């Protein structure tokens, strides 16, 4: 329950990787 | 977080900030602030805390750790992480002429794209990638013919241009290389394997933490532990003894004891004091006694 | 939670349920549901989850552990706990003729009231204490002249009368005694001291956990660790070696190594592989190498 | 931050001891 709760609680930079990375081919 | 990486025959260069922002609150308010931060309407750190305060949600900024590493004279790496239910990561590796974008979910590599040639990769949130693109779209085509130093600087300017935003720390690291890595795939596989070992260790230590604490909880406060057979404490099948408070201690059924007693006497404990049932005389031992079961009176 | 205790010359009897309810959510919604549960308007477990679901807050009921203990043939104890920012407890101890109500905050005893005579103590939330009073107010005065068994039963009826409420488990424990404890204060002081040792152990193990994990993070992936002086790996002042992944491991400056090498050669690591700088030939060792500092590239 | 967060997160039976215990002297 404790290990479960911390993942349910703390959230580091959510949605920061919800989109593709930006790329350029030169 | 913001990572900008260039790769070409002239070399690899990669710049990254150090900002990580943790949220602690409800699901809706986490998602509401999460979007408002990347929406671009949030100007600076003042309106971040102030809006987060209005939503009764605490945020913790930490700019104390580098997102980018120089693995060798041939390879450089930059990592972005997003932790929640799952531990999602996005790494970018680079070397002379090659670049690798890796996608990790927990203990697995979902995607791994490697590229040969000239290019730029940017990792971050939707707002920064939008803004970074519009700086690079012009200046990027001059990169392939520049020296390394000038590209490092070109990237430094981009960080200075964007760092005002509260998803980016005011300080940043930059590392570059101009040597080709012969075994580029193997280097990456080995660097990643270390992460999975670290997560394994983390889980093994976490299991062993509890494993020790269970034992501490099984220590007998009050119990009818055994009988002295042949001048030695024979313990019942219910209880056992251990040498240390370890995660995997050595088990004992017969134990050495010092005190005034004879054969056939019943050994008991009350309030942590080991005594002889009937005598109530004090008895000592080098070993810790515990319940064999982790269930005594429910769990 | 609900604990009902009787004490008198006829003996001590104490009954307690096993229900513990954990909340995981925001501050306001925690407090809003917290009051609505004790307000008496919440009927059963159906409306609890259903209302908690509406407030986007998860609750976890656990009826798997006893609130009451029979320390000896002389003493019985019953504990209620309330955990949050602080770890607040309310215990009730009882014996033949005496009773002790103890109040603990974290690792300290705030209050300790002892009483001689006949009486009843009830621990729980405001709703249950209100309801329990109105059952006892009539029947309580018959307790002093009853046998123990009949009081145990009298209490059993009270639990059956109230257990429908979702702050009380449907099953409960009851323990009784009819012997007088000569050192009633000492017994209590010793039982409590165990709690503080357990909290100490918990903190000591928690410190040692991080202490081990720090070491794991200090393991050298890539570094210029030392030089082979006199056929032995002399490590620089920056790096050190350890025998195990322990919390307090043994430190080494000079280390035994096996491989093909001579005196004066520089020892390095890349991607976790220990090699000779220039040779790139594989080198082995029984010990784990780490940074001396816990700061390499910021923390 | 982690040990801090769990106490900020999980709450077992809050307000269950916010009032005096009920006592009868017989
Ligand atoms: N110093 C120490 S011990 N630092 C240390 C120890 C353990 C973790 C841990 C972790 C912590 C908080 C969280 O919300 C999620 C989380 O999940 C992961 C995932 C990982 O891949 C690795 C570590 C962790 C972390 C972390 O990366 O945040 C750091
Ligand atoms: N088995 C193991 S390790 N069980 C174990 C380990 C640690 C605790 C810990 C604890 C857990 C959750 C929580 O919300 C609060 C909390 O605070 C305390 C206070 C205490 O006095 C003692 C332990 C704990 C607990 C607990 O009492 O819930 C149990």
């Amino acid at each position: 329950k404790i290990t479960q709760a911390i993942k349910e609680c703390l959230s580091k930079d959510p949605g920061a990787i919800d989109e593709d990375p930006f790329i350029i081919e030169l | 977080a913001l990572i900008i990486c260039y790769y070409g025959k002239n070399g690899a260069v990669i710049g990254g900030d150090r900002r990580q922002i943790f949220f602690r609150g409800s699901e809706e308010n986490r998602k509401i602030l999460e979007e408002k931060l990347y929406s671009g309407e949030i100007k600076s750190e003042e309106e971040l805390y102030k809006l987060a305060e209005k939503l009764n949600i605490k945020i913790i900024i930490e700019d104390d750790r580098e997102k980018v590493r120089k693995i060798s004279d041939s390879v450089v790496c930059g990592e972005v992480r997003s932790l929640g239910i799952d531990a999602k990561r996005r790494r970018v590796y680079a070397t002379k002429g090659k670049c690798a974008i890796v996608d990790i979910l927990n203990d697995t590599v979902t995607n791994q794209t490697i590229k040969e040639g000239f290019g730029i990769v940017v990792l971050g949130n939707r707002f920064l990638k939008k803004k970074a693109e519009e700086e690079l779209k012009r200046t990027a085509k001059l990169f392939p013919m520049m020296p390394i130093q000038q590209i490092e600087d070109a990237i430094k300017e981009i960080f200075e241009k964007l760092k005002w935003h509260p998803t980016v720390s005011k300080e940043y690291d930059i590392y570059s290389v101009n040597k080709y890595e012969k075994n580029f795939e193997e280097v990456i596989k080995k660097d990643i394997e270390s992460l999975f070992k670290y997560r394994e260790q983390l889980r093994k230590q976490l299991i062993d933490f509890g494993k020790v604490m269970s034992i501490v909880n099984k220590i007998v406060k009050n119990g009818e532990i055994g009988v002295i057979k042949d001048g030695k404490l024979h313990l019942y099948d219910d209880y056992i003894a251990i040498d240390k408070i370890d995660p995997n201690p050595k088990v004992f059924k017969v134990v050495d004891v010092e005190g005034n007693f004879k054969d056939g006497d019943i050994v008991v404990i009350e309030n942590g004091d080991m005594k002889i049932k009937g005598t109530n005389e004090k008895v000592t031992t080098k070993y810790i006694i515990i319940h064999k079961g982790s269930h005594h009176h429910h769990h």
